[PDB]
This record gives C-alpha cells, structure tokens and sequence, in this order.
C-alpha cells in the first residue's frame, strides 16, 4: 500500500573477472527478509539472492505496482546502485530475452497487455517524458539543448515539469526506442576505470491515461520510475573539482531522499520535499496515494565491499 | 576563502549599505573621503575582504550599486561617503519598476541584469580568492524584491560555489506604508527559499523600538536604522574583518546555524543598546554585556521569545575579554532559560571573540539566532498574499506584468511550506 | 639529537603551537633575535643554521591565516622560518567533507612536501608531535588527512598525537562531534598515541589551582604548553630513562586499541602559595592523583586506573620519589584494574620547570607530570555517543557535510567503530 514501501535489495551474481581474480562473495543471508553482511544484519522487505528470477523479482515486485497504478493509485519504483552492480539487468535487463529482461521491459509488457485485454470503453492514452537531473538542472534527455525546466504544481498542487517533451506513446517498441536515444542523451562520464558513470538522477514518467467513454470519470495512472546514480566517496576515486561538483550533488539529493523516506517512514511531522529538486518533483510520488518500490542493487564481491554497506546502511 | 564582495539593492538597500561601509571605513582606519588616515596595522590588515585598492592611500569599496531609476546613486555620491565610490560601481539604469515585484523580475529589470551581472562578474573576477555575496536586499521592495532576486538568481545560476549571504529588509504590517507589499514579499521569499544561502532577517518597526525605547532617541530616523543595521552587518563581517580569539568565518557561522537546509532566515541583534549617558557604567560593565545581549527585545527582528524557541544562537564579541561568560553565562542561561533553546541540538549558543570593539567603544556584542518565532511574521505576510490573492486584487500590477497563476499558488504554497517547516522546529524536541 | 619534528593545526593547534615553542625558546634559552646566548646543545627541537640562527622544527599549517600573520611580521619573527609557515586559502571551519576531502586535496602535497624536506633536514629523526583541534573544522579535516599520509610516508616512526576532544559546556560547533567521530575512525587507524586535551578542567584549574580570575587564552596557553613541554622535556632535557616516543607508547598502551591516554602537570598553584609554602616531592605526586587536578574533566572519583608514568622533572630523590609513589599506590583505594599488571614507570630528570614572563605561575622548584591511563575517558566517549544520536536520529547538519562532499555511509562506519571503542574501554575489567 502507501505504508507499506517495499524496500528491497538484489544482489547480481559475481562475474568472470570477481570469480577468477578473487574478490570474494560476502553475504550470508539469515532469509527472504534479512542478510548479514560483513558482522552486521541488515534486515529489509525482500532481500533477493543471486539465485532468483527475473520473472521471480518482477511478480513479486513490479506486476502488483502497475495493477495499482491502473487501479486508483500511482506508483513509484526508485533503483538504487553505481556502475556494474547490477543495476543495467534489474532495471532493464535485454528485451530480445524472454528471461533476461527486467523492471523497464515488463512493465512496458504487462502496460501494453493491460491495453490490448480491456475493450473500447476506457480511452488508454500513455505520455511520457523523461528526464536527468545534472549539476542542479532539469535536462530533457529526450529534446536538447535546454536550461532547465519548471515543474509546476497545478490546482491540485501536483508537480507537471513543464518545458519538457511529453510522448504521446502508443506502441512497447515506442516506449523501448525512447530510452535509447534518452539513454545516448545522458551526461554519462567516461574515466578509465569508470566507462559508463551515471551522473544524473533520472526521472522516468509514464502517464498513463485511460479516461472511460461509458462512465466519463477520469482515470489516470502515473507510474514514476527513478534512476537512482550511485553515492561516491570522493576519498575512493580521488577526483577533481568539476566531478566532485556532480559527486557531491548526487551524494546530497540522495541522503534528502534518504530524509524523505525516513520522515516517511517514521510518518513524521513535516515530512519534506521541498529542499531536495528531486523531492520536490516527486512531492506526492513520495507522500501521496502511492505504491512505492525501492531496489537496492549490489554486488556480492568483496571488491564494492564499503559500497554495498553504504547502499544498504540506506533503509532507515 | 577571502573576498566578500558587497550588492546594495532597494533604496533603503543602498542607504543601509552606505551606512555599513561608512562603518568599515572608518573601523579599518580609512576616511570616507578616500585616504588611509588609519592608524592600526593590524586594523589594516585584512582590507581586500571588502576593499579593492587603488592609489595605494585610498581603497575603493567592492560595492555594487544597484537601483533602477536613477536618483539613489545619486544621493549616495552627494553623501559624506560619495567619493569612497568609484564611479564604475553605480550601476544606476532608466525606466522604473515601481515596487511591482513581476515588472521587476520579468519585465524592466532585464536591462539592467546583463549590465549588473558584467560588473558582478568584473568585481568577481577582480578578486583572488572569491567568499560571497554580501546583498542588501529591500525584501518587499521592487528594486530589491524582484531586480534584487532576479540578480541572486542569475548570481546563483552563477555562483553556486560562494556563500550567497543576504542581509533582508522586511518590516512588519504595522509600521509598512508599501501597499503591495503582501505580494512582493511572498514573490521574493519563494525566490530566497530556494536561492539564498543565509538570509539575515531585518525589520523596521524593530530597529524603531530599539532606537526608541530600548537605547531611548528621539526621532529614529533612518541613519539611525542604518546606525544599528551597519552595527551588525559590521558585527558579523568582524571576526574575519580582524584578528581576534577565535575563529573567522561565515560559513562557521552558518555551518552551525543551518539545522535542515531552509531554516536560513536569520534573527540579528546587537548591544550595547544603552542610552546615551554616565550610568551606562551601572548599566553594563563586561559580562553584564552579554546579560543584555540574552535579553529579550534587543533583536533586529521583534520575537518574543517566549512565544517561540530558538535553534543555534551565535554570539559575535569585539573588545578584549575572557570566554568567561561564554563559559559561565552561556551555560547559565541555556540551564535556567532552557524553554528558549531547543533540547535536540546539543550545546545551542555558538560564541566568536575579536579583540577589536568598534571604534571608540570597549565591548561590543552581536547576536545572531535562529528563532522559530521568526515564522510568525511570514505567517501574516501569507495570510495577506492570501487575503490580496482570495480578493483577486492587484491584477493591472502583477498578471499584467505576466505573473502566473500556477507561480502565485506555488509561492504560497512554497511559504506555507515554509511556515509549517519553521512551524516543526517549534515544535520538535529531543526524546 | 633525536630529532622531533611538532606539526600543529587548528586554530587552538596553531595557537597552542605558537606557546609551545615560546616555552621551548624560553627554556632553552633561545633569543626572539634567533640566538643562543652560551654553550647548549638542544637539537633535538631546534638547530643552528651557521649563523646564531635557531630554527625550530615547528609546523605551522593553516587555512587562511592569523598566527602565521603575527608569527612572521611580530611574535618571534626571527624565530620562526619563513619555509616553516604554510598557510592555505580555501574553508573547511566546522566542515569535516570540505576538510578532509576537498580541500585536503588542494592543501596536502604543498603541505607534505615541506614536512617531508623537514624531515630530510631532520638526520636523526625520533618521530612526530602532532598538536591539533580534534572536534575543529580549521584542524582536523586536514589533519586526519595529513596523519593518513605520514602513516605511510614515514611508517614505522610515530605519531605523539595531542587531541582537542570539547567540554561539555564549551562547544563553539554544533557539529563538533560530527567532527570528532569521523576523526576518531582516522586516528583509530592511523594514529600513535593519543593524549586527550580539554578546556573546561584547564578553565577549572586556573581558578581552583592556579586562582587568576578568568584569564584568556594567552596564559592557557601557556598553562598546556607546560604541561607538553614537560613530555617533551624528558627527550629534550637530560636525566633517568623515557626519551623515545615508544617509552610512553610501549609503556602507557600495551593494548593494541586502547592508545588514548590522559595525563596531568603539578603543582599548578598561586604565586600566594608559591611565596606561603613549599610544595614536597610526596605533595606534588598526591596532587598527581588529586581529582580536581585531571586535565580532562572527566571523573577520576567515578573512575578507576590504568597505566602511570610519572615524571618528574627538578631536583628530587629517588628515595623519596620511590616513597610518594609506594605509600600514596598503596594508601589510595582507587581501583588499579584487573587486567592491568601492578607497578609505576618513573622518569626523572634534572631540569627543573622553566616559567615564562608571564602572568601565569611563579617560580617553583620541583615539579612532576603524571601520565596515565583511566576507565575515566569512557565517560568523555559516553558525551560523544549522547549527542552523535541527538543530531544523527534527526540527521540534523546532513546537508552540510554530506551535502558538500561528504559520503552517509562513513558516518554509521565511525559510529559502529567508536562504539566498538567504548567497548575497548569496557573490556578493561578482570
Ligand atoms: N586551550 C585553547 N582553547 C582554544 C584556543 N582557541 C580556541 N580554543 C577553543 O578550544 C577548541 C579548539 O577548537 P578550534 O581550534 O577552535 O577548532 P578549529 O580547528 O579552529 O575549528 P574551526 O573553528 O571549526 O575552524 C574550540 O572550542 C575553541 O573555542 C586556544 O588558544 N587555546
Ligand atoms: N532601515 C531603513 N529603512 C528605510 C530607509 N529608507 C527607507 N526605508 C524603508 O525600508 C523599505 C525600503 O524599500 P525600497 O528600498 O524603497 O524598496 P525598493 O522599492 O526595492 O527600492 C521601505 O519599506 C522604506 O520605508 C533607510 O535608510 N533605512
């Protein structure tokens, strides 16, 4: 429900390079809930092992999200990790794999079966539009060349980022192709050991409309997925000044959603989302009539050891 | 970091800007006329915070002037400080806002923006090691609210990376003749709420009952306002102004101030506010100085601090005394008056000590606070915004100068958040 | 000889620095003009350059500067060598992610290299002295950094490490112990030994003992640096044993975690005192487990003792020396743990105090420096403890430091290992 977010991690499996050179596989799980790593338990919703299924995940996680945002609510789904953890399989995986695919795909499916089992009587009408955060500045990553946008709160005093390029969407490949040319506009950096460093927060909304015909009431259905980039120890990679200026920034809107989900899940006296741009475009996908995933993704090797900590130490 | 660099914008902004570097001047040692007639080295010393040099014997004031029609410049060179201002640095222009917060932030003041951000940048780049803005800022104004914030805006588009200190004139609905007021100040803060780095509060009516009846002149005019508002914009810039005890700066100031990035609307005070006299002795010797500075009414903005409580208060000495009373009093006063301070912040009151009292004076102190009273006064600016904007009234000022509708809401709802954030602190305690 | 260079950072660090070698120039007899009057071969802190110049191994490091400002135009500027004062530019006062990360960065090398070219102008290197603001912002961002460096550019030698942990009552940052716990994660790791230094006992004790009104910090100064320079004066000055670095270390904190110790200086009196009685070796050792007399004021009556090192610097016999310790050891029911093996480590030397031209303490004869180790300081870490959760809970100033550079995760990792550490300190028992 709204109250209950569910706050899940999904460890990848280690990779040829993790097996062969040896950076070792930490977790000892205690259960489906619960995992200790390195001394301390750190208990969840859903710990997912490195031994699960994408199908597995997806049901469990996703499928129920997009009922609701259909039926009456809406829905958040946040992804959380840095660069090859496994967040590329979680959040996308790769369509062509009827196994392999992930988050994004599925629910682009179990979106465009939604369609294709009701009839003519609820008007389905998806739009799209997505966006990065990068140093302050909202970046429409679809339509460049752009400043920043303004993300209005309306009559009923809900964010609508206006500036940006909404999609009228109409087929999965179309949702699909999309991300593609979006994900070739991001501010990516390239460093040598670093190749695709996600420096932006993105937010990814799809606005499903489904306005009904017979009954003429208006049904709606925004689902928010966030791309959430990865908290960086600037005494880890050592950088300079204009990468520590993006570093500290995602450091920063992460720990205030941090603050957001706390005071949220205290169900405290404020409860902001003011301070942070991105608590603020997602005021009510926070704190509103919404059904909220997180998914933690980490690595199970010895080598992000302090990173899965930190990602982890993140669910309170 | 080193330069302060100094924005005096709004009328008033620029007279209590005058006034502050009429104030500096003379403490460093240099006379408003142009030359060093100073005698401290050590009062010399730290200069190019605020001063450009020049001929070596005058130093010129890292001033920028800003005022939409022309006129204030020039009353500001006609004034005793005049020639101290290089003439550069009136960055006066033509046409006129008129108070309206919407003909200055979207339509007049785009002139004279590209002008003032050349010079900002021209100052900015002339520095070595860039601090921040130090903005006088007539809050509900037109050439403070709207080209003022237009300005930080474009300052921050800018600058992220400097400290964006505003010192912001807003004065109560009692004293206040500006009739649009109510909307010019929900307009500017939905800026400031989202741009500025520490906004020190001012009020009129305040430095009124402080001149009255706190230090007892006759007629509180406005360099007497000036007179206490350059006080503390002196008192705050002190420490890193001069050598002193202990630390400089006003990021360690703000660094503590701040509890939760928007409660940066900040509460100066000064003493001693004593009336002109011999008893004066009987009334403040050295740590009896810091009795009255904890003492309720001598704040620049008017709190009752019963009413609220208050979150970091920080404490500016000058003059060359012991940390006796910041050992002693400090703890005395947050033991006994421990309804004021809220009990989640460990330790609240934050002392500096320079050697260096003003010039002529023995001990001088500056409060500056974060007292949650200070949302009452934005609570009665929200409901009048609400009153004007419920009546739909002051259409042929704002909506013609193209305010919208979904940005008068948001600035509403952007300062209620406020109010209801300022409000939590209040609230809120420890276990 | 055994060349020991003092780095001291902070604004109190510097300051403290600034007494610390006005002291060491006053006992050893050096000029503000640079010169030894007479024949004295102190080169373990100073040195002779050719002419009657003596250059301290002193460094000063600093943000934007103050003392330096006054060291080189006015307070022995003919002391202090230009080479020898590296100032900085950028702030980091509270601000422990623009400390110890950003602008760290900019500072370090400038800074290492000059200690490092010290250190090669140091033949017979005895290790490192290194004074600094621990709760500071202006201190210990940079100087848990420049620790971090010298842990490997130095290695083996050690790090004498002196901590400013606050008062209580005077706190000039709400986020001192943000500061201070990221701080002690570092000198947890990479740090030597660690003497704990207070302000509110040294307040306390220039009233109580040393009754001036309320003096600034100038003579407080001057009342710590008395009390470094008598542990440095067994290196510098002649006498029994206690020379290296190792024999406090070795000695103090044979447990591998357990490395901060505490200490204190006697007699710290009046100059009415001083002219009314006369203070006896046995005296100046019972003020040596005198409560009131601790330097950090935690509470030796609640607490109970570890090591003791003891010395004494002055014309004493060891008879009686021996006598002091025995009866007073024997006499006091103060718990001496279970774990600890029985026995003091003395040290006794013949230079008596020196006393600065001051306002300060007057001219005594024999004097002593107790260095010890209590359960007391767990109490200093229970401050710690209460107030990092009070903002933490709240996660109140996290805009401040995570915002700015700092990461989240680093400050559960302090707060887990700080715990584990008051741990450490409940693992004194049996
Ligand atoms: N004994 C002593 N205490 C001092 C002196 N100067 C400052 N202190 C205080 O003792 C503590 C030392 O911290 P600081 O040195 O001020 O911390 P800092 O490194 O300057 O940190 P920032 O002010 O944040 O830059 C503070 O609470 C000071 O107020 C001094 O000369 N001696
Ligand atoms: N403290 C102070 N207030 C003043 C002074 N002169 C005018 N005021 C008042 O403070 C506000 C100044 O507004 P102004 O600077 O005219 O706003 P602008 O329209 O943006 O130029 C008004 O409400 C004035 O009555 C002065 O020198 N000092």
């Amino acid at each position: 429900a709204e109250s209950n977010i569910k706050v899940m991690c999904r460890f990848r499996p280690l990779n040829e390079s993790e097996v062969n050179r040896g950076d070792k596989y930490i977790a000892k799980f205690q259960g489906e809930d619960t995992v200790v790593i390195a001394s301390k338990p750190y208990a969840f919703d859903r710990v997912f092992q490195s031994s699960t299924s994408q199908e597995q995940v997806y049901n469990d996680c996703a499928k129920k999200i997009v009922k609701d945002v259909l039926e009456g609510y809406n829905g958040t789904i946040f992804a959380y990790g840095q660069t090859s953890s496994g967040k590329t399989h979680t959040m996308e995986g790769k369509l062509h794999d009827p196994e392999g695919m992930g988050i994004i795909p599925r629910i682009v499916q179990d979106i465009f079966n939604y369609i294709y089992s009701m009839d003519e009587n609820l008007e389905f009408h998806i739009k799209v539009s997505y966006f990065e955060i990068y140093l302050d500045k909202i970046r429409d990553l679809l339509d460049v060349s752009k400043t920043n946008l303004s993300v209005h709160e309306d009559k009923n005093r809900v964010p609508y980022v206006k500036g940006a390029t909404e999609r009228f969407v109409s087929s999965p490949d179309e949702v699909m192709d999309t991300i593609d040319e979006g994900k070739s506009n991001r501010h990516v950096a390239v460093t040598n050991m670093n190749e695709h460093s996600s420096r932006s927060h993105s937010i990814f909304l799809i606005n499903v409309k489904q306005e009904n015909t017979q009954t003429e009431q208006k049904l709606s259905g925004k689902l928010y997925l966030v791309d959430l980039a990865g908290s960086e120890k600037v005494s880890k990679t050592g950088a300079e000044g204009a990468v520590l200026d993006e570093a500290k920034n995602i450091n920063k809107s992460l720990s205030a959603l941090g603050n957001v989900i706390s005071a949220l899940a205290e169900g405290s006296t404020y409860v902001p989302y003011r301070d942070s741009k991105m608590t603020r475009i997602l005021q009510d996908s926070l704190g509103g009539n919404c059904r909220t995933t997180i998914v933690i993704c980490c690595s199970p090797s010895s080598y992000n050891e302090s990173e899965t900590k930190s990602t982890l130490l993140f669910g309170q | 970091m080193r330069e302060i660099v100094h924005i005096q914008a709004g009328q008033c902004g620029n007279q209590i800007g005058a006034k502050f570097w009429e104030v500096i001047s003379d403490e460093h040692g240099i006379d408003p006329t142009g030359s060093y007639h100073g005698d401290s080295d050590l009062q010399l010393e730290r200069i190019n915070v605020y001063y450009n040099e020049a001929t070596g014997n005058k130093y010129v004031p890292r001033a920028i002037l800003v005022d939409l029609e022309p006129g204030t410049m020039d009353s500001v060179r006609s004034g005793p400080f005049g020639q101290i201002f290089r003439p550069d640095n009136f960055v006066f222009g033509q046409s006129g806002a008129g108070n309206n917060w919407a003909k200055g932030h979207y339509t007049e003041g785009a002139e004279l923006v590209d002008s003032v951000l050349d010079v900002v940048r021209k100052e900015s780049e002339s520095c070595d090691c860039l601090q921040g803005f130090q903005l006088t800022h007539s809050l509900g104004g037109g050439t403070g609210s709207g080209m003022g914030t237009l300005l930080i805006s474009k300052i921050r588009e800018e600058y992220p990376d400097r400290i964006m200190n505003t010192f912001s004139v807003m004065p109560s609905p009692k004293v206040s003749d500006t009739v649009v007021e109510p909307y010019n100040a929900t307009l500017s803060v939905h800026q400031l709420v989202e741009n500025t780095d520490e906004t020190y509060s001012i009020d009129n009516e305040a430095l009124y009952d402080i001149c009255f009846r706190t230090l007892k002149l006759t007629t509180p005019t406005y360099g007497d306002l000036n007179h206490l508002v350059s006080a503390t914009m002196s008192g705050v810039t002190t420490c890193l102004r001069f050598p002193g005890q202990l630390n400089a700066d006003l990021r360690k100031l703000a660094v503590n101030m701040v509890p939760f990035p928007r409660l940066h609307f900040f509460m100066p005070g000064f003493a001693p506010l004593t009336s002109r006299g011999s008893q004066q002795y009987r009334a403040l010797t050295v740590p009896e100085l810091t009795q009255q500075m904890f003492d309720s009414k001598n704040m620049m903005a008017a709190c009752d601090p019963r009413h609220g409580r208050y979150l970091t208060v920080a404490a500016i000495f000058r003059g060359r005394m012991s940390m006796k009373e910041v050992d002693e009093q400090m703890l005395n006063v947050q033991n006994k008056n421990s309804s004021y301070f809220v009990e989640w912040i460990p330790n609240n009151v934050k002392t500096a000590v320079c050697d260096i009292p003003p010039r002529g004076l023995k001990m001088s102190a500056t409060f500056i606070g974060n007292s949650t009273a200070i949302q009452e006064l934005f609570k009665r600016i929200s409901e009048q915004f609400t009153a004007m904007f419920r009546r739909k009234a002051f259409l042929h000022w704002y909506t013609g100068e193209g305010m919208d509708e979904m940005e008068f809401t948001e600035a509403e709802s952007n300062m209620n958040d406020l109010v209801s954030e300022y409000q939590q602190y209040q609230d809120a305690t420890a276990d | 000889m055994r060349e020991c260079i003092s780095i001291h950072v902070g604004q109190a660090g510097v300051q403290i620095g600034n007494a610390c070698w006005e002291l060491y120039c006053l006992e050893h007899g050096i000029q503000p003009d640079g010169q030894m009057p007479s024949d004295d071969s102190f080169n373990t802190f100073f040195s002779e350059t050719g002419a009657g110049k003596h250059v301290p191994r002193a460094v000063f490091v600093d943000l934007e500067p103050t003392v330096i400002d006054e060291v080189r135009t006015g307070t022995y500027r003919q002391l202090f060598h230009p080479e020898q004062l590296i100032t900085g530019k950028e702030d980091a006062a509270n601000n422990y992610a623009r400390g110890h990360y950003t602008i760290g960065k900019e500072i370090i090398d400038l800074v290492l290299d000059r200690i490092r070219k010290l250190a090669d102008q140091c033949t017979g290197l005895q290790g490192f002295l290194v004074f600094h603001s621990f709760g500071g912002g202006t201190g210990s961002g940079f100087t848990s950094l420049l620790m971090e460096r010298l842990s490997v550019d130095y290695g083996k030698k050690s790090k004498l490490e002196f901590s400013i942990y606050p008062a209580p009552q005077v706190s000039t940052a709400v986020v001192e112990p943000y500061n201070s716990i990221l701080t002690t994660h570092t000198t947890l790791e990479h740090s030597d030994c660690a003497f704990m230094v207070d302000n509110e006992a040294i307040y306390d004790i220039c009233r109580r003992n040393l009754d001036i009104e309320r003096p600034t910090y100038t003579n407080l100064n001057r009342l710590i640096s008395q009390i470094v320079s008598s542990i440095t004066a067994s290196l510098r000055f002649d006498g029994a044993l206690n020379v290296d670095l190792t024999e406090f270390q070795t000695n103090l904190v044979p447990y591998p975690r357990i490395h901060f110790p505490l200490a204190t200086y006697a007699p710290v009196i009046s100059a009415e005192k001083a002219y009314h009685e006369q203070l006896s070796v046995a005296e100046i050792t019972n003020a040596c487990f005198e409560p009131a007399n601790q330097m950090v004021k935690c509470d030796p009556r609640h607490g109970k003792y570890m090591a003791c090192c003891l010395l004494y610097r002055g014309d004493v016999v060891p008879k009686d020396v021996n006598a002091a310790i025995a009866t007073i050891k024997t006499k006091r029911s103060i718990q001496f743990v279970d774990w600890c093996p029985t026995g003091f480590k003395v040290g006794i030397n013949y230079q008596p105090p020196t006393v600065v031209p001051g306002g300060d303490l007057a001219k005594v004869q024999r004097a002593v420096c107790m260095l010890s180790n209590t359960t007391a300081i767990a109490e200093a870490w229970a401050r710690l403890d209460h107030k990092f959760d009070l903002m933490y809970a709240k996660r109140a100033f996290v805009h401040w430091y995570v915002g700015e550079g700092m990461e989240e995760g680093e400050f559960s990792e302090a707060r887990e290992d700080m715990a584990a550490l008051e741990k450490d300190y409940e693992e004194v028992g049996v």
